[PDB]
């Protein structure tokens, strides 16, 4: 048997994860108990404690918050209830816990395991016969997931959160706007900082305060510095973010109000404050939160399943996209060692416990915010080109605003090329500056201008503007045209000396589609409108009922829109090309959702990847399924078409087209400090790391005809959408 | 495939089924007739059953014109039932048709269905 | 020529009303100026007044500042101002006509020649729109709304009270509506303060929400409520006095200025724009002997109200606020304020059931046609107010459907709370009529003694009652008050002007080209042709074109032609050589049989090649919707509780009036018997055979 919790603060993800645990634990054939209200339902027992059945997980992964319920509970920390705790458990044979929350949550489970020696207590009591402190003891396998938006410890709710932030502060622009002001926002991480520093990043903030990093003495002074240069410079607003636990070099509170004081004082700007509060744990999770949660779910069990006495309590976790199990006692270890480090004015130490990736954050948060004068910057002589190619990306705007300024702070001339290789070949380039991307991050579409056409039939008209504007590299964020791109470039290299330069791309697409990457900037986008968009098409099912939608996704030959977005809105089944599917697949499909409709959970949700199959269309499938379901259920279909595109990109594809693109800058200045094969590359995302790949050697993996690479990791989650729904 | 057998059974239906499970086998082409079914110089047949029926037709015409209507016998279909040709009151032909799909409820060729496994 | 200035606090949709009467303006053949900076951009004059074409969309209160202003205008033959603010700005407005013959200053100085004092005298037409219903309001709701609902996960996790303090220092409309909208626990006003012992009335509503098992309180506290003494009651008092008298965990949340954020709404752009039209019509018809006016909606009309007794009515609102005249201050905000406030009431606060007083009916509930974003709100209200009414409630599941099998279940005042922000249908609704179920539906209603119906639903809805009066010849089970709700995304119930969910529809398309718009900008020179839904009802494509700056939007209602598609191309072509390269053509999915969205999409590529080319995007089902907008949740509420009031009203007591359709008609709300309905209903295209909106459609082609 398996419990299952929620503990300290909600986040957004909390029920699919729930969900999954339910699912997964009931598909392996075991008994899935919900427990209410966190450690105290497990302290009061009684109706606290409820076996769940598949249908009790329906209709609650696109909601927030935990369906279960949470609490801090004073109960649990004292011996006391622990013993009732352990009696309430014995009486349902639950020997297997999954713990969803935080730091202190997971704790409490350390403790728990700990002193499950309890059980002899028991022994010496009334409390339990003798063959129970025997044949339950050491027998209590504790597996956790973190549920904090605070990434206190990748963390469930954390996208989620971030959502939330984003649409604050893009709701807070259009009326900072109107006439000017500057706006002092406090976001959640109490002793986190990774909340405000990628908000920060998210939205081009003006100033950040991190617990993790403090300001430096003097920061008053230049903080104020940048707003009078941000007035000079005619911007009708600054945005600064605060972290609630943000301090001192001497550990001092920063409050949002001493920094409103600050800037009414010194520069007598408009200022208002707004401390965003609890809805930033609320509202819907994001796609990647219930994907992320769903995954996590799924390997809780597992890992249950698997633990032996020998092996230690765990830690599901996600590291460079893989499932991995942390020991307990290990993570909870290394928080105190943050706190602790903190308490000893060791900021540099705290920042490099929070990992590799916070630093990275860090630092290219700073680069993009804060210019050095010009006469700083030494300057070197090279001039580099940035360019869109393929169709628009959500994030691409703010990966030319990422590699423009980097390009800059490193004493580069950065030419932008408008409209592709079209506007390239029609000489369309124009210097650009640190205040043209101003504004970028959080823009959707193309502002460069995005085309799909190849440059191999405009070779000559190309090399002339090269050499016309004495381009000496080139930066490419786009999709598998620019990698095609790419290839021409590389094989034209004898015949035109003008493309033997450092050239790298960074993959932008919707369909994440690029060989070398296992994420493109625009596909988180897409997902967050898909699960919205099927969020609510199930709604319209359930109010009709014995219905089933069948469901167009885009994506090309590339089934991850379809797979993922299946996944995070629930669907029954998601059919993609990589997957060959004949009429027995469907027919079984057919038959289960029939056997779906004889329960509570009248409706059904089907998605096809738009190229997946010749002959089995969208229309097939409707037509399938619609005359087989006759007197159970009906069907509609629905080509979502291009607004799966989405609009304003996600606060992930924000990031990620600012990262990366970062990256490729320092790439191409480490290049030009210095033509073959090794110089022309996709800097793609392969698993934990991202990584310079030589095009040439791409060819091998890729798929030329349906444009695809050839292996794609996320195929290993096909099972998933069979158990969770 | 009759062109109206099945609202989601099409002929593109069937033909990408066969298609799509014939695959390494063998491969469809689907054609729709169409309108040519309808024209062209009639077959002697037709043009004998024409020519003999509404010959039929007119001579029960004028039989009924001796008499000189209101009987429900005076308005009929000459069609042909089992060996004889015979005249059917309208009203005594509702009870056995399908007005929703504008066929007969029995029809006679219906009891040649095994012929075609056996055959081919 | 006419200068268009934006004035005190900003509102989303300022920007759709200057776009219109920049159009509006042009459109007539007026010249129209920008002022930028409101009136402080009128007095520094030079750069911040400019010439707007089509392509485009402290020293005033002295009067050494006005004059100035005055000089600044004369020099551009500015004599017709449209001011867009709040009661601030359009007093100044109003202080600036009554001095403009201090055009004789001018005089007097070097400032003018005579001919100028004469020429331009006492010919200054303002009009005045008001920007702080009021162009914002829905959208500032949308806001709130966006926040309470995502607050309402995590205090369900935690069994949490949230005190959440929204705007209004001086207007209370937002809070109520607010409450309104998400079925808030109590709401502080500062129209009506909440008379003495509210402290003990709050607690011991909490505390039944407990024992109720409700997971979660929410209260809603205006900026500037107050006690009957005027002191402030503010959101911190507010939680002292619950962790104090009940103990349980509560978190206070000041939304601040995201209340004045975030995108327009579908009725503030449309609204904005149809007042900017009018404010240019107002200007060009006003003479010397009329006076200034403000541009209003009322009922659905747009009209004129004078300037000077708008102004007056603000200041005696704030006098009897001063004063306590409390129930005055109510009266002065109008009659739908009075409605909003005493619908809350009814719908929050549940009489113990031995106070009241029972009848012995039955009333059933139920939802009928495709799920309508709303319903769920309605089902509540109605649920509730029948309750109130000492009626016993029947919920009745799955349409004619589950009515025919039975499916009809007592529920009471607990079981549709939360209900106001869920989307889609709880109860279940289905398209199925009744006509060929009538022996099976009256054997139910004797079974289970129902008195009568309310149905929340659409045409077949209609239908329903029809055939339901009709049958009761032969059954006598149907002969009892009926009457129905209009609830649908397509707005095409005969009978009313609007129907439950359609605002969320519109939301959604808006939303969606919205998006569409911000993508794309890569190819720029791209048209996407956009099929919506409505059956043959054009309003979705129509308003929905509106709101979103659509170029055209083919309708049933409207035949159209291979000539005006050819004409349309053409016009796209020429908008090519613009700045402006991106086109939106609505298509309503049953406009035309042959000219179907393929047809339009082929014909626009073909004929735009070498200039531009298009997408297809087919919206479907996705506009039926998620949770309901506030609008739709309210219309909802309010609608239903109506009803609701007139079949308890009927059973104080049948024929062609006791069937009825209870819809919105030019600023009422009114019971119309089916009967004399049907001459009004076009049955084969099942729409009205009059639709208010079409009045509307020239202003497609001005406003693109
Ligand atoms: N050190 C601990 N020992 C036992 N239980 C703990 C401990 N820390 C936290 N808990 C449990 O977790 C709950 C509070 O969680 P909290 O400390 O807020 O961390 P988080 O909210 O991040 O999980 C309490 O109800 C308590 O039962
Ligand atoms: O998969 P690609 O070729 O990178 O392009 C992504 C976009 O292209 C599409 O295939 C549609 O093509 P268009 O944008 O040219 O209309 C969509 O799947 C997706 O939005
Ligand atoms: O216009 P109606 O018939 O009242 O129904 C409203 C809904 O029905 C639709 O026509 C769709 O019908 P279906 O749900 O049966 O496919 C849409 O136009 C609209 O959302
Ligand atoms: O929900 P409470 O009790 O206000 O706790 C707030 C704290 O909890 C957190 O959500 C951490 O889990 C933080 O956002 C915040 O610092």
């Amino acid at each position: 048997a398996i419990g299952v919790l929620t503990s300290g603060g909600d986040a957004q993800g909390m029920n699919a994860a729930v969900r999954a645990v339910v699912r997964m634990g009931i598909y392996v054939g075991a008994k899935v108990y919900f427990i209410y209200e966190g450690y105290q339902g497990m302290v009061d027992g009684g109706s606290n404690i409820a076996e769940a059945d598949w249908e009790s997980v329906s209709s609650i992964l696109q909601v927030g918050g935990t369906i279960i319920g949470s609490a801090r509970c004073q109960a649990f920390r004292t011996r006391e209830g622990r013993l009732k705790a352990a009696c309430n458990l014995l009486q349902r044979g639950i020997t297997n816990l999954c713990v969803i929350g935080g730091d202190g949550s997971l704790t409490g489970a350390n403790l728990f395991r700990k002193e499950w020696s309890g059980l002899l207590e028991e022994l010496a009591r009334n409390g339990q016969i003798d063959k129970e402190a025997v044949q339950k003891y050491a027998y209590l396998n504790v597996v956790g997931m973190v549920g904090s938006i605070d990434n206190d410890f990748m963390t469930i709710g954390t996208d989620s959160a971030l959502h939330r932030i984003i649409e604050v502060v893009d709701a807070i622009m259009t009326t900072a706007q109107s006439h000017q002001r500057t706006f002092v926002l406090e976001v959640m991480g109490r002793h986190c900082g990774y909340l405000a520093l990628v908000s920060a990043l998210a939205c081009g903030a003006d100033w950040v305060f991190l617990p993790e990093s403090p300001p430096e003495e003097g920061w008053e002074e230049q903080m104020c510095v940048k707003l009078s240069e941000n007035r000079a410079r005619k911007k009708r607003l600054n945005i600064i973010i605060v972290a609630e636990g943000a301090i001192d070099t001497q550990n001092k509170p920063i409050t949002s109000e001493k920094i409103k004081e600050l800037v009414v004082t010194q520069l007598g700007y408009d200022t208002r404050v707004t401390i965003l509060g609890h809805v930033q744990r609320g509202g819907t999770p994001s796609a990647f939160d219930r994907i992320l949660a769903s995954r996590m779910g799924v390997e809780a069990v597992i890992a249950l399943l698997e633990a032996t006495p020998d092996t230690p309590a765990c830690v599901v976790s996600l590291n460079g996209n893989h499932a991995v199990r942390l020991p307990l006692m290990e993570c909870v270890q290394m928080t105190q060692d943050v706190q602790k480090a903190m308490d000893e004015r060791r900021f540099q130490d705290a920042v490099r416990l929070r990992g590799r990736s916070f630093a990275g954050n860090l630092n290219t948060y700073k680069r993009l915010a804060i210019k050095l004068p010009d006469d700083q910057i030494p300057k070197t002589n090279c001039n580099v080109a940035v360019i869109n190619v393929g169709a628009p990306a959500a994030g691409m705007n703010a990966a030319v605003r990422s590699a423009v300024r980097v390009g800059i702070a490193d004493g580069h001339r950065m030419l932008a090329i408008y409209d592709g290789f079209d506007g390239f070949a029609k000489g369309q380039i124009k210097e650009i500056g640190w205040t043209d991307v101003g504004g970028w991050t959080g823009q959707g579409g193309s502002i460069l201008g995005t085309k799909r056409v190849l440059p191999g039939k405009y070779l000559e008209e190309i090399a002339t503007q090269m050499r016309t504007h004495s381009i000496n590299a080139l930066l490419i964020i786009g999709g598998f045209e620019a990698y095609l791109g790419l290839l021409e470039l590389s094989a034209a290299r004898e015949k035109h000396e003008e493309f033997c330069v450092p050239m790298v791309m960074v993959p932008a697409t919707v369909s994440n589609n690029v060989p070398g990457s296992d994420f493109s900037i625009g596909a988180d986008t897409a997902l967050n409108t898909i699960t919205d968009t099927c969020d609510r098409i199930k709604q319209s099912a359930s109010g009709t009922k014995r219905r089933v939608f069948i469901i167009e996704t885009m994506g090309g030959y590339c089934g991850y829109l379809a797979n993922m977005g299946g996944l995070a809105a629930g669907a029954d089944a998601a059919y993609i090309f990589e997957e060959p599917f004949d009429i027995r697949d469907l027919q079984s499909n057919v038959e289960h959702l029939t056997e779906k409709m004889k329960t509570t959970i009248q409706r059904g949700l089907v998605l096809r990847n738009e190229s997946c199959s010749e002959n089995y269309t969208t229309d097939f499938i409707y037509q399938l399924y619609s005359e087989e379901g006759k007197g159970v259920f009906d069907c509609r279909k629905n080509v979502l078409g291009h607004m799966q595109q989405g609009g304003a990109p996600s606060p992930f594809d924000r990031n990620f087209g600012t990262k990366i693109s970062a990256r490729a800058m320092e790439w191409i200045t480490a290049k030009l400090k210095e033509t073959t094969d090794d110089s022309i590359c996709v800097l793609g995302i392969s698993k934990r790391n991202v990584i310079f790949q030589p095009v040439a050697e791409l060819k091998k993996q890729t798929d030329f005809e349906h444009r695809i690479p050839k292996e794609q990791w996320w195929l290993k989650l096909r099972p998933l959408m069979k158990i969770l729904a | 495939r009759n062109e109206s057998c099945s609202e989601n059974y099409t002929t593109d239906f069937i033909y990408q089924l066969y298609s799509e499970e014939g695959k390494g086998v063998f491969d469809c082409r689907k054609n729709v007739l169409g309108h040519m079914q309808q024209g062209g110089a009639p077959s002697p047949f037709d043009r004998n059953f024409g020519t003999k029926i509404s010959a039929r037709a007119m001579e029960w015409i004028t039989a009924k014109l001796k008499e000189a209507f209101t009987t429900d016998d005076s308005i009929c279909v000459l069609g042909i039932s089992k060996r004889n040709v015979i005249f059917q009151p309208v009203a005594e032909l509702k009870k056995q048709t399908d007005f929703e799909h504008r066929i007969p409820k029995e029809q006679w060729w219906l009891k040649l269905r095994p012929l075609m496994k056996i055959l081919a």
